[PDB]
DNA sequence: CAAAATTTTCGGAAGGCATGCTCTGTGGC
DNA sequence: TATTTTTTTGCCTTCCGAAAATTTTG
RNA sequence: GCCACAGAGCA
């Protein structure tokens, strides 16, 4: 019942809108060991609608079939990953420095899924041409209906990926965690009265 | 029993709950001939008789290895050979196969191939989970069948099933005092008196199960009216 | 034929009850057992088995 | 408890709840009235009263039931309602409008006859005895009779061996929206049907419409780490590739292709196929955003347990389970049809607005709550005939039903009591041995074993147990956050890999999460219901074969109430009886101490309970009450009826109803069209306790 | 009834632990359950007729049974002896509950008193869980009637 | 690195044997350096050994990171009462005992960690930082192992 | 077969294609697999039960027979149990069984 | 001999059908 | 006007494309 | 009065 040992416990960084991705596609651990990061090449967000796009280019010499993506799909070399961030609560990022445990808040989670957004553009282009050949007030939308038509009308901001700017949080969050001390206030009974 | 057997008896009933056919055995007195003729009549899957089927692809061919079991055919005396399972594929018609593409490989190896978008690979994937379902053995209406020793010690093989041709047709079992509860097929197999008989014996039976004591002769009239 | 064992239960009790002069209890799986109205009867002058 | 929660107040809490909370949801649900003609206009509901105005101080004066019983007229209290509208220019609100009377039950919280003593009860000519729970509609007593329904919001899973062809059906029932989804097998494919969709669509194009698009996290759903679930299901993964359908715009375009909704506005294809997966498909589940996750993950669950009762039949349930069943009382069902007549007012009152509106020469808004008064009594008529004639026709929901009011019978005492309580069966033509018919095992304690009628109604309708509680109602928001906060992963942040590798959490049927370890969960909720943080009526239940933990809130579950054991000693000790005795620790203070519980037929599924205190043994989870409580308020007039057969106890459950004797206090000031009074009515001798709980004593 | 019970519980531990050995056309579960049923009507049947032999003369069901007028010897035994096994659609009691019949007993328990076999006379009264199993098949016997 | 672009074989488990493979299943998923009552309590002993392991191991480690589950409502702390968003410093502290087991302690209450679900998916952590000027997503490390705080009752 | 693209985790098809050879494809993204060379198999081994020897424990304490068995080239025993069976009808010859003592490999003659 | 007309087979949908008599009461045009 | 549930089960024949099988032309 | 609906009686 005595403690040998206590790690402390910190919560800093209410502001730096932190976002974690969950590639439904690529596994954790190959083997025994980790698997290798994939290489992220374009990052795409739209704000208000929180769609997250990903292209993460594949390799072209190995298993690629050149004459499929050449001919239909306009020599796509790019798989793109697409997610919602959800928001979900108490949720947070942690850290270790100097065996303390840092935390951060974490804002939405996205479940990035493959997209294939060329499979569709084809489509839509042979409807077209297929259409234009020989042919043959209203705002109720309301829920679902409104939110596709304005995530389809939101033009998407292209974002500067960057790595190795791990050094940089740490210190802000150590920085900003380690000066304050919180004392407490409310009883045992009190916590398991509302909510426990 | 009861009323609804007699409710299936008087109508023409095509299909009933439960028909049981009572074949008498020639050697009645043994029970590995007994298990013999049941190894006959009774249906046996491919599933029962291979130790694996599989998908083969190679660089141009593609086909359905089947390995099936010598051991378990002795140990349950089948009689059947390679090439009667050779056959039983082919006569499915069900899978779509035909002779051309069954062939034999080793003592235990049956290759079914297929030759042609993509129709091949749904086709494969269509014969390789169809397959391990065909009968290579026994009866095709026949669900199972059960040796029963009487009070005499007499064994007798009774199935459940709608075969009383093949059930009477198979070796070893007597033809001439084979009997089903169903009459139509009795009327199929022997004819109209035969039926008549079977619809008064079942009757009879019904009433005298539950210890009615109806007269046989009100049974003779509803057979002969229904005959 | 149908077996109502709890309607002769039933006399005895009241029996025993009127004699007695409480209304007795027939309560499932429970109630008034048969040996106290019995010797309720018998210490009235009647017989046991009413 | 007969003190507090009763026998015949199932009726009362039922109506209680619709009045006070259930009317406000009807309300918010159809709150708005926009007019076609002019954008500017609206009329929004925002609060509804019955029989109060909130600007009076007290209750408005009611004609008493006797009155109304001899003059045949109906016991009623006018429906007031908050009504903010446009006129003009300025947006004006209006309280105390008087939209329609609701007729109200007997001795409910807006009766006369509500906590009145015996001596007021003599002024207004009404029997202290009375039961109530009935309405008194054109002089004639009507009783709305419980109804059995298969349980709303879960997933029924039924076979067809003669056939081959299994089904998961789930009856979505949501005061927005009502409808019925079946995942059924043909061919040895899994194809989702409903109503709406003309034809059936394949399991993998709908859940490639959800946020799944990938087939292996599809399998990975459906059939987890088991090598048979991916043999039976490999063959629907085949579909998508067949009909060349790879995203999630694809499979919308297929879905909305063939839907046979009809709407106000015209709709594109692929907008008509995302309105039909997000508040079609499952009517329930509601989605206000991009996220498909919640239906994407009920929809695989349901295919999953196709799968699971296509590999071994064993795996269905069984419809004649009464934790599948709930009841449906008097407020469920005038809700039900308070919602139709509502929608169809609202209807009617949009239609004269748009057309007085029409003329330009009504500049002035003209004061629209002036003609409220020719459609309002279309609500009090859709009312009246709908409790007189007995005729619930809602072609709303496609509703056919016929007999759920029935007169109040008075050929007895125990014949008026008797009646309320019974519990009318779903199929009523239902031949067949062994199936709504038979006497299951899990109704002991629940229903009564002995009541019921013989002849054409045998085993279908049957009675409530003398010592049983009908749930209504609760909030599933804080037991969701509650969930979250005892340990359950999200939804939406949880491998779908290993989602079959450990416990899922179903809050009301659906899945919220998953939990690492189930039995202390469970342990720690169970806590804190016995203390009194959470509802009493939350029902906490581990099935272990299909790796679940479910949490049920919603109404119309039975409940019964039973006395907790732990470590093999019952928790209800000599000192707790004599206090209860004394006069104080009545049974809400049983049930705050944690002393008994309110058990459903699927919590008592996973207990282990004694009948005798003798009979404990340490792996004992609950003690009964008391065992009588299995027989109803009929079948406890037979005094030893365990010394009888079966077929006699239910047969004098039948003629104990038309035994001639007193009615009521004012049998002579009634005026009834047949009335059986005895001259000379005299108590048994062998009495029973429930004779003198149901004071059948005082009027024999 | 404790020598039939004993043995019942013999075999219950010898099918939980699998060596028990099948009928010749049936499986584990199916030999078991024809194996109680079988013991169980015999204990029925020994206590009836050891009931039967003890009754004295002048006694009125026996006469009523002699005569054939009303009733008959099964009903005389139930009423002053075991009441015996109750039969559903020609097996024992169902499963109701999950792996048993009713929450007043343990789960995966085939035990004869857990599957529906009356130890009780009528006339020394009906334990609850014999009451429900009796009703249900009283009900059945109705509902066919019906 | 080409072995990963084999054909992905999914896992495949015998009916019979899919109850008993998932104590095997659940430390495979992991990186390698009342019955009921009792298996969870030897489970929870396990979880909580695991977790003080992976504790240390990420000690000082750059790119690392673990998702706490704390409850949606912290108590409540007085201003330097304090909203949930809003904590700030030091909150409270996770203990060892002697046993193996594991607490965290928030405030003045005292509440048990578990190990969580596990993951086979790969999940990492960005930081977003929205501005007109110059729009820019930063990949700060990867997520290894979940654990979940939860009150006690 | 049940396979699934790496690249997206979708169903993989085998296409026939234009040279005539067989390929894993993947109808979603550009991804093929060869299999000149690689055979590529999926097994569904079909469940085994036990089964009883209908013909065993019928060649003990019977009479023996100088019956060469079919095996001669592998070996050269005479000595064999042997009995009879009737499993045809009355008016057809009744069946005979041999064991040899030696190899097994149990026949039945006619 | 293989195309092509012809005949037979085989499923799925569509109607039809399901104890006797007897007694009250209520509701709606 | 157009959101929107079932409320028995089993058996039976007739019709009618569709498909398999067989005959018949060229 | 017509029409359905609802309950009840006897095996
Ligand atoms: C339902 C069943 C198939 C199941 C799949 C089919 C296949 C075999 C069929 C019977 C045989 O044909 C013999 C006989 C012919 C008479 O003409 C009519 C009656 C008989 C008894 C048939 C009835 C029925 O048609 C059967 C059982
Ligand atoms: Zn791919
Ligand atoms: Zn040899």
């Amino acid at each position: 019942d005595p403690v040998i040992e206590e790690f402390p416990l910190k919560i800093s960084g209410e502001e730096e809108s932190l976002h974690v991705f969950q590639y439904a596609n690529r596994p954790r651990l190959v083997g025994r060991k980790p698997a290798e990061h994939p290489f992220i090449s374009a990052a795409r967000y739209k704000p208000k609608s929180h769609l997250w796009e990903i292209d993460i280019p594949l390799d072209e010499q190995a298993f690629y079939n050149k004459d499929k993506a050449e001919s239909e799909w306009n020599g796509v070399n790019v798989q793109t990953l697409k997610g919602v961030g959800v928001e979900n609560n108490g949720q947070y990022a942690a850290f270790v420095k100097d065996m303390q445990v840092y935390l951060v808040p974490i804002e939405r989670v996205a479940q990035l899924k493959p997209f294939f957004k060329y499979i569709d553009d084809a489509n839509v282009t042979r409807k077209q041409e297929d259409a234009r050949r020989n042919p043959n007030s209203q705002n109720r939308l309301t829920g679902s209906l409104l939110a596709h038509k304005v995530a389809d009308e939101e033009a998407n901001i292209e974002l500067t990926w960057a790595e190795g700017t791990f050094e940089q949080f740490k210190d802000t969050i150590v920085k900003e965690a380690e000066d304050k001390t919180l004392v407490a206030l409310e009883k045992q009974e009190d916590y398991i009265d509302n909510l426990v | 029993l009861g009323v609804p057997r007699i409710k299936e008896i008087i109508n023409a009933s095509k299909v009933i709950s439960t028909p049981i056919i009572n074949a008498v055995l020639v050697n009645d007195n043994d029970e590995r001939a007994a298990r013999v003729v049941k190894g006959r009549v009774e249906k046996t899957l491919l599933s029962d008789v291979a130790f694996y089927v599989q998908d083969v692809y190679k660089d141009n061919l593609s086909f359905i290895q089947v390995r099936i079991d010598l051991g378990t055919i002795d140990k349950l005396q089948l009689e059947l050979t390679i090439e009667d399972i050779a056959v039983a594929i082919t006569r499915a018609s069900k899978l779509k196969i035909q002779a051309s593409d069954v062939n034999i490989i080793g003592k235990d190896r049956i290759a079914i191939n297929v030759f042609p978008e993509n129709d091949v690979f749904y086709r494969m994937q269509q014969l390789r989970r169809a397959l391990p379902d065909v009968v290579v053995k026994g009866l095709p209406d026949i669900s199972r069948a059960v040796i029963n020793i009487r009070d005499d010690g007499k064994r007798e093989l009774l199935v459940e099933g709608y075969g009383l041709r093949d059930v009477m047709c198979t070796d070893g079992v007597i033809g001439s005092r084979t009997t089903t509860n169903h009459v139509l097929e009795v009327f199929s197999v022997l004819g109209i008196e035969a039926a008549r008989y079977s619809i008064i014996r079942e009757i009879n039976y019904t009433m005298s199960n539950h210890g009615m004591s109806v007269d046989p002769r009100h049974i003779q009239l509803l057979g002969d009216v229904m005959t | 034929s149908r077996m109502t064992v709890g309607k002769m239960i039933e006399l005895i009790s009241g029996k025993a009850g009127v004699l007695n002069g409480t209304l007795e209890y027939g309560t499932c799986f429970g109630g008034s057992k048969l040996e106290d109205m019995s010797k309720i009867l018998v210490d009235q002058g009647f017989n046991y088995s009413g | 408890f007969l003190k507090v929660k009763g026998l015949v107040k199932q009726h009362l809490d039922s109506f209680n709840y619709f009045v006070d909370t259930d009317l406000k949801k009807i309300i918010k649900a159809n709150q708005l009235i926009l007019s076609d003609v002019d954008p500017e206009f609206y009329l929004k509901y925002v609060d509804i009263r019955v029989g109060k105005k909130s600007s009076s101080s007290t209750k408005d004066y009611l004609t008493p039931p006797h009155e109304c019983r001899l003059r045949d007229m109906t016991y009623s209290a006018p429906i007031y309602v908050d009504i903010e509208y446009t006129r003009g220019r300025n947006i004006i609100m209006h309280k105390d409008v008087e939209i329609g009377r609701m007729p109200i039950m007997l001795r409910s919280n807006k009766c006369i006859l509500y906590d009145a003593d015996e001596s007021k009860m003599a002024k207004l000519n009404e029997c202290p005895l009375d039961p109530g729970g009935y309405f008194i509609v054109n002089g004639t007593e009507k009783v709305i009779l419980v109804q059995e329904q298969l349980s709303k919001n879960r997933i029924i899973v039924e076979a067809d061996e003669k056939k081959g062809i299994v089904q998961a059906s789930v009856t979505s029932s949501t005061h927005e929206r009502k409808s019925k989804t079946y995942v059924i097998t043909k061919n040895g494919k899994i194809y989702l049907k409903h109503n709406s969709i003309a034809e059936e669509i394949p399991i993998a194009i709908v859940l490639k419409a959800c946020g799944i698009l990938s087939d292996l996290e599809i399998m990975q759903l459906v059939c987890g780490n088991d090598s048979s679930y991916q043999d039976i299901f490999a063959v629907n993964l085949e579909e998508s590739s067949k009909l060349d359908i790879y995203t999630q715009q694809q499979a919308l375009e297929y879905i909305g292709a063939k839907v046979k909704t009809m709407r106000r506005q015209k709709l594109t294809i692929l907008q008509e196929g995302i309105e039909a997966i997000a508040t079609t498909v499952i009517a329930h589940l509601t989605v206000e955003a991009l996220d498909f996750r919640e239906k994407a993950l009920y929809i695989a669950m349901m295919t999953r347990r196709v799968v699971m009762a296509m590999y071994n039949p064993k795996m269905i349930d069984d419809r004649d389970y009464v934790g599948n069943k709930r009841l449906e009382l008097a407020g469920q069902l005038i809700s039900l049809l308070f919602e139709d007549l509502f929608k169809k007012f609202n209807n009617d009152f949009k239609l004269s607005i748009d057309k007085v509106l029409k003329k330009p020469n009504r500049a002035m808004e003209y004061d629209a709550l002036l003609s409220i008064n020719v459609h309002s009594n279309n609500i009090t008529s859709g009312l009246n005939r709908a409790i007189s004639t007995g005729n619930w026709s809602l072609k709303r929901f496609k509703m056919e039903r016929a007999g759920v009011t029935h007169v109040l019978s008075r050929l007895s005492y125990i014949s008026a009591l008797g009646m309320m309580t019974r519990i009318s069966s779903q199929f009523e033509k239902s031949r067949k041995v062994s199936g709504p018919r038979a006497l299951q095992p899990s109704q002991f304690g629940m229903l009564c074993t002995a009541d019921t009628p013989e002849g054409e109604a045998c085993g279908l309708v049957k009675n409530l147990a003398l010592m049983t509680h009908i749930t209504t109602d609760d909030e599933e928001e804080p037991i969701k956050k509650l969930c979250y906060v005892l340990g359950v992963e999200d939804i939406t942040l949880i491998d779908s890999a290993s989602l079959h590798l450990n416990y899922g959490v179903y809050l009301n049927g659906t899945l919220i999460g998953s939990i690492r370890f189930p039995t202390k969960f469970v342990t720690q909720f169970r806590h804190l219901r016995r203390t009194g943080k959470v509802s009493e009526f939350i029902s906490i239940y581990s099935n272990s074969h299909q790796m679940a933990v479910h949490i049920a809130t919603d109404g119309g579950r039975i409940c019964r109430p039973l006395i907790i054991v732990s470590d093999g000693q019952s928790r209800v000790k000599d000192i707790h009886l004599r206090k209860l005795l004394d006069g104080e620790l009545d049974f809400d203070d049983f049930l705050k101490l944690g002393l008994v519980e309110y058990l459903d037929v699927n919590e008592e599924n996973d207990s282990y309970i004694a009948l005798y205190e003798k009979d404990i043994v340490p792996s004992m989870t609950h003690l009964e009450i008391e065992p009588f409580t299995i027989l109803g308020a009929v079948a406890g007039l037979i005094p030893y009826p365990h010394h009888n057969q079966s077929p006699r106890n239910t047969y004098q459950c039948a003629m104990g109803k038309q035994a001639i004797g007193a009615i009521a206090y004012n049998q002579f000031k009634r005026i009834d069209t047949l009335l059986y009074l005895m001259t000379y009515p005299q108590q048994p001798m062998v009495k029973t306790k429930t004779i003198e709980l149901i004071d059948y004593d005082k009027l024999p | 009834v404790e020598i039939a019970y004993h043995k019942c519980d013999e075999l219950i531990t010898l099918f939980n632990k699998g060596e028990l050995e099948t009928q010749p056309g049936c499986n584990e579960e199916q030999t078991l359950e024809a194996k109680i049923g079988g013991l169980l009507s015999k204990v029925r049947e020994e206590v009836g007729d050891v009931c039967i032999n003890e009754l004295d003369n002048w006694n009125a069901p026996l006469i009523m049974a002699t005569c054939g007028s009303k009733g008959s010897t099964l009903n005389v035994s139930q009423m002053v002896a075991v009441v015996g096994q109750q039969i559903i659609s020609g097996n024992r009691v169902p499963d109701g509950f999950q792996d048993r019949s009713l929450p007043h007993f343990p789960k995966n328990s085939k035990t004869p008193q857990s599957k529906g076999f009356v130890r009780n006379s009528f006339f020394s009264g009906l334990s609850p869980p014999e009451f429900l199993f009796h009703a249900i098949s009283g009900r059945e016997g109705l509902v066919d009637t019906a | 690195r080409i072995e990963q672009l084999f054909p992905v074989r999914p896992v495949r488990v015998r009916h019979e044997d899919v109850e008993t493979v998932k104590r095997e299943i659940q430390e495979a998923l992991s990186e390698k350096p009342g019955k009921e009552a009792a298996a969870e309590l030897e489970l929870l002993n396990a979880d909580h050994q695991h977790i003080l392991r992976k504790l240390k191991k990420m000690n000082n480690k750059p790119e690392r990171f673990m998702v706490f589950q704390l409850p949606t409502r912290l108590p409540a702390f007085e201003r330097p009462a304090l909203s949930t968003r809003e904590l700030a410093g030091k909150v409270g502290s996770i203990r060892v005992h002697k046993s193996g087991k594991l607490s965290v302690k928030i405030g003045n209450v005292v509440m048990d960690i578990g190990k969580g679900a596990e993951t086979t998916f790969l999940q990492d952590v960005i930081a977003l930082s929205i501005a007109d000027d110059a729009s820019s997503a930063e990949l700060l490390g990867r997520v290894d192992g979940k654990i979940v705080v939860t009150p006690q009752i | 077969m049940l396979s699934f693209c790496p690249s997206c985790n979708n169903m993989l098809l085998i296409t026939s294609g234009d040279s005539g050879v067989y390929t894993l494809a993947c109808r979603s993204c550009p991804y093929e697999f060869p299999i000149e060379g690689i055979e590529i198999y999926d097994r569904k081994k079909l469940p085994r039960k036990e089964v009883d020897d209908v013909l065993g424990g019928g060649w003990d304490n019977v009479d023996q027979t100088k019956t060469q068995c079919p095996n001669y080239d592998t070996c050269g025993g005479e000595s064999a149990y042997f009995f009879q069976l009737q499993i045809r009808s009355a008016d057809e010859p009744m069946t005979t069984f041999y064991k040899c003592v030696n190899c097994g490999h149990r026949w039945k003659e006619n």
